[PDB]
């Protein structure tokens, strides 16, 4: 990497954008980053303790393949499948979970909710398609929740249970974005 | 919906369902018989129309869609991981819902009854959309639901038994409701 | 629409495009519309009275669908159907002519020419494909007339008849975009 | 024209039309034997031959041309709704035709004939071109000729027996035709 | 060409990118012209005299059609088939030549080696497709030779031969682009 | 590699070659058995791993290709019509290697070994991606060889004798090597 710099000249890392303790996410967009930016391409450098989850969340745009550089993955993914099928109840629901382990491959389309499990230490490679414009929506944790957004009148209307009742729920869990996997 | 040559002529969407206050609609995709429209395999249309009072109930669609005010008038609420934007909309009004912000959409204080026209750009799965409900519903329920016991108890950080109770459910007239106020 | 004001905030109406008498056409292009800039959309609305042709026209780049809001619409498009044909005369030359109707929509190619004729009175929505660039250009009619501008010397030959028989034809008709369609 | 593998070599375009003054052929569609052009399949190509002191009558087309000079020279016409831009091509000119324009060409006062080839970008109907005749001939009539009655009636305000004469027709050597001065 | 200029205006000629003697070649791109630069072609006309190779190369993103104005040409395209295959060694190994003439179309793809052969004297024209940033790489001659660059130590591990070896099999031809022909 | 609905998870890359150094391995089609992948249809990837003190022959591909340092350390040698860049790359190193530029890739003075994961870009032919290799060996020759005795003689200026002894060959262990120094 040379002071006659400016090509194609290699890229790394930055300050990660979800560091914390039970884990660390580093991502370079391509509205920062000139290679890529005309490649529309999301890279991000995900890793994670023995047991961490990667808490409930969907990309708006971009659809990302994820690799597994080092350890031992549990995916779980969540569906509705194909709208060549035109039936709202008539859809599906699914879950696709896979252990995943150095070596493998998961896709993960642009709005489907994913969580993680950190079985081993972890270190795994994204590489997002469809780019620009990325949003990461969470749905647990205290940052960037966005069940805990719909207003108060509406939880109550939204989900089994009440206003008050959700906003509860909601921070029982004083935890960002990697959490405690720790089961019972 | 099914082998027409060129026939640049729709009358009907099909239904994603239908209740006592509502209804959401949806074309058969443009390239469906004809191959006269290649270039529209991706664009798809919905209906809408809600009596009086009503809700959508919050979701978040996979496909950016440009909503359009054919008649009523409209609360809509875009949600995002900090916050809000709220819209009263008016006849003609046309606003842009980018891909995967949550959103519920109301009906206000009426009599004028609301009907909406959702034009969708799809891309994840071209003419494909698809929407995603919080709430359990007998449609469908809850994608929440769908993960594990523990994905949830540690995500949350409250047993199981209290995520369902405020998770799967009896809302019944199920995505369009009647509000309380 | 808050004076917090800039971001997809909501959009509606300006100066129709083509007012007049007999109809009006607003219409939002993506040049002038950063919401559907980036979309590529154009959007329009279209009114008119019991009995107003819009005028055969035909536009450049966009595809036009359109939904009838409100009254009753007869549409008549004008075709030469697919390419994977290869034979000039051996070409179709087709009329699709559907009386639409609060609910029914109709798709609008390209550059095949277009006449309605409003029944009831119309409220009509055009959902615009392929917007950047269009024009459209008239085959009837006073402002925008086309047929008005092939020099003399080639009306002559071009339309059977002659130069000076095309150049009155044509003003025969001293309106704009939506004229009188009552017959006789 | 039908099934070879990776044929990276053609020769023949099938004929449009041809005649005593002229001739328009457009080759097969790229994307046809071969998978081997999957990205040229939008592609298509026409060539240009007329004689001496010709027209190509008026007319539109679907898809954008690029225009481009291989042998004589030429009087090109843009026609737009407000008037019109002229050129006279030389050897070696390339214009771009955009879309839905009409246009008119015409080889002028020669002995030098008159060869152009036509690169077309199409859209609407991916490697489907389609151009549009105002006139009306013996291969096809006028587009116009396809309206109603009554839709010429209003339109024009003139009976439609007067429409017609200066409608319908006997223009015999077709789209291509010699001409007078 | 009219002093009110401005438009889609019409355009031919600049100097050569490759002038010699052997032959010449004259190129707009899409950077330097705008009618084109929005329609992503690039225009190339290519002038050579009986007898004079235009030595193997390949454009790098940019697929070229040539059609044959005027003359006799001798095509040499270069080819490894399709990757609906997975298998390196299990897959092609093509030469395809054609005497193209006067009429003829030659396709040539993105990275496919090719070589002519003026058997006649030549007139084509190219029209390049996926034209913004290509460029062309030469594997013959004496200006942007490829096969020139790889480093010495490289070389003894790549050719048949080496180092020392490579180096003059490779200038022992004092020449650019088009070349001569004359056999033995 | 075959018939499976909505699987969204991949593991086997067909291997294109492998050896005593090192190996090159190929995923399948993204857009294969599923259809729910489409978008992904253009993209795809590569896997790499030398042994310690080894080579990828010079060669160029038709796709972008988006290089990403898994494990080890290299040094990429991007090859242009005038001369070099060269780069040391580390474990995180990310490069882009644009189409058509030639370029080796080695694995320096270690006993840690190399893994490199290319992601493609393909356009030419969608979902495609070839490579080209200048010199011969077992998989297949250089694409020189392909050409004729006098296409050689004349562009080169040498009797074929001499073109093929320093065009044809026997580099065994292929297109991964061990390098001398």
């Amino acid at each position: 990497t040379l002071s006659s710099q400016d090509k194609p000249f290699n890229l790394r890392s930055r300050d990660p954008i979800y560091s914390n303790n039970y884990g660390k996410l580093y991502e370079i967009t391509p509205e920062k980053n000139s290679q890529l930016r005309d490649l529309d391409i999301l890279l991000n450098c995900l890793q994670m303790n023995e047991g961490a989850l990667f808490v409930p969340h969907y990309n708006s745009r971009a659809t990302v393949i994820l690799v597994a550089n080092e350890g031992r993955a549990e995916v779980e993914l969540v569906g509705l499948e194909q709208q060549q099928q035109q039936g709202l109840e008539s859809m599906q629901l699914r879950r696709y979970a896979a252990t995943l382990s150095e070596g493998d491959i998961i896709v993960i389309p642009s709005s489907f909710p994913v969580a993680l499990k950190a079985a081993s230490d972890l270190n795994m490679v994204g590489i997002g398609v469809n780019a620009e414009n990325n949003e990461r929506n969470f749905l647990a944790g205290h940052k960037e929740n966005v069940i805990r957004q719909i207003p108060r009148q509406v939880s109550d209307l939204t989900f089994p249970g009440s206003g008050e009742e959700v906003e509860e729920l909601l921070e029982n869990q004083k935890e960002s974005y990697f959490v405690d996997g720790q089961p019972r | 919906a099914q082998n027409n040559p060129y026939l640049f002529r729709s009358n009907k969407f099909l239904t994603l369902f239908k209740n006592q206050h509502g209804s959401l609609r949806l074309l058969q995709r443009f390239n469906e018989d004809t191959e006269k429209l290649e270039n529209l395999r991706d664009y798809r249309v919905l209906e809408y129309c809600s009596k009086p009072n009503t809700l959508l109930l919050p979701h978040h669609s996979d496909s950016d869609l440009l909503v359009l005010v054919l008649e009523g008038q409209a609360i809509l609420v875009l949600v995002n991981p900090d916050g809000r934007d709220t819209y009263k909309l008016d006849q003609g009004d046309a606003i842009k819902i980018q891909a995967g912000t949550p959103f519920y959409l109301i009906n206000p204080d009426n009599n004028q009854n609301l009907r909406i026209l959702k034009f969708a750009i799809t891309f994840r799965r071209p003419g494909t959309v698809e929407d995603f409900f919080l709430s359990s519903t007998k449609r469908l329920p809850s994608y929440l639901s769908a993960f594990s016991k523990n994905f949830l108890e540690a995500s949350y950080d409250s047993p199981y038994d209290e995520i369902e109770q405020t998770l799967l459910q009896e809302e019944q007239e199920g995505v369009i409701v009647k509000m309380p106020k």
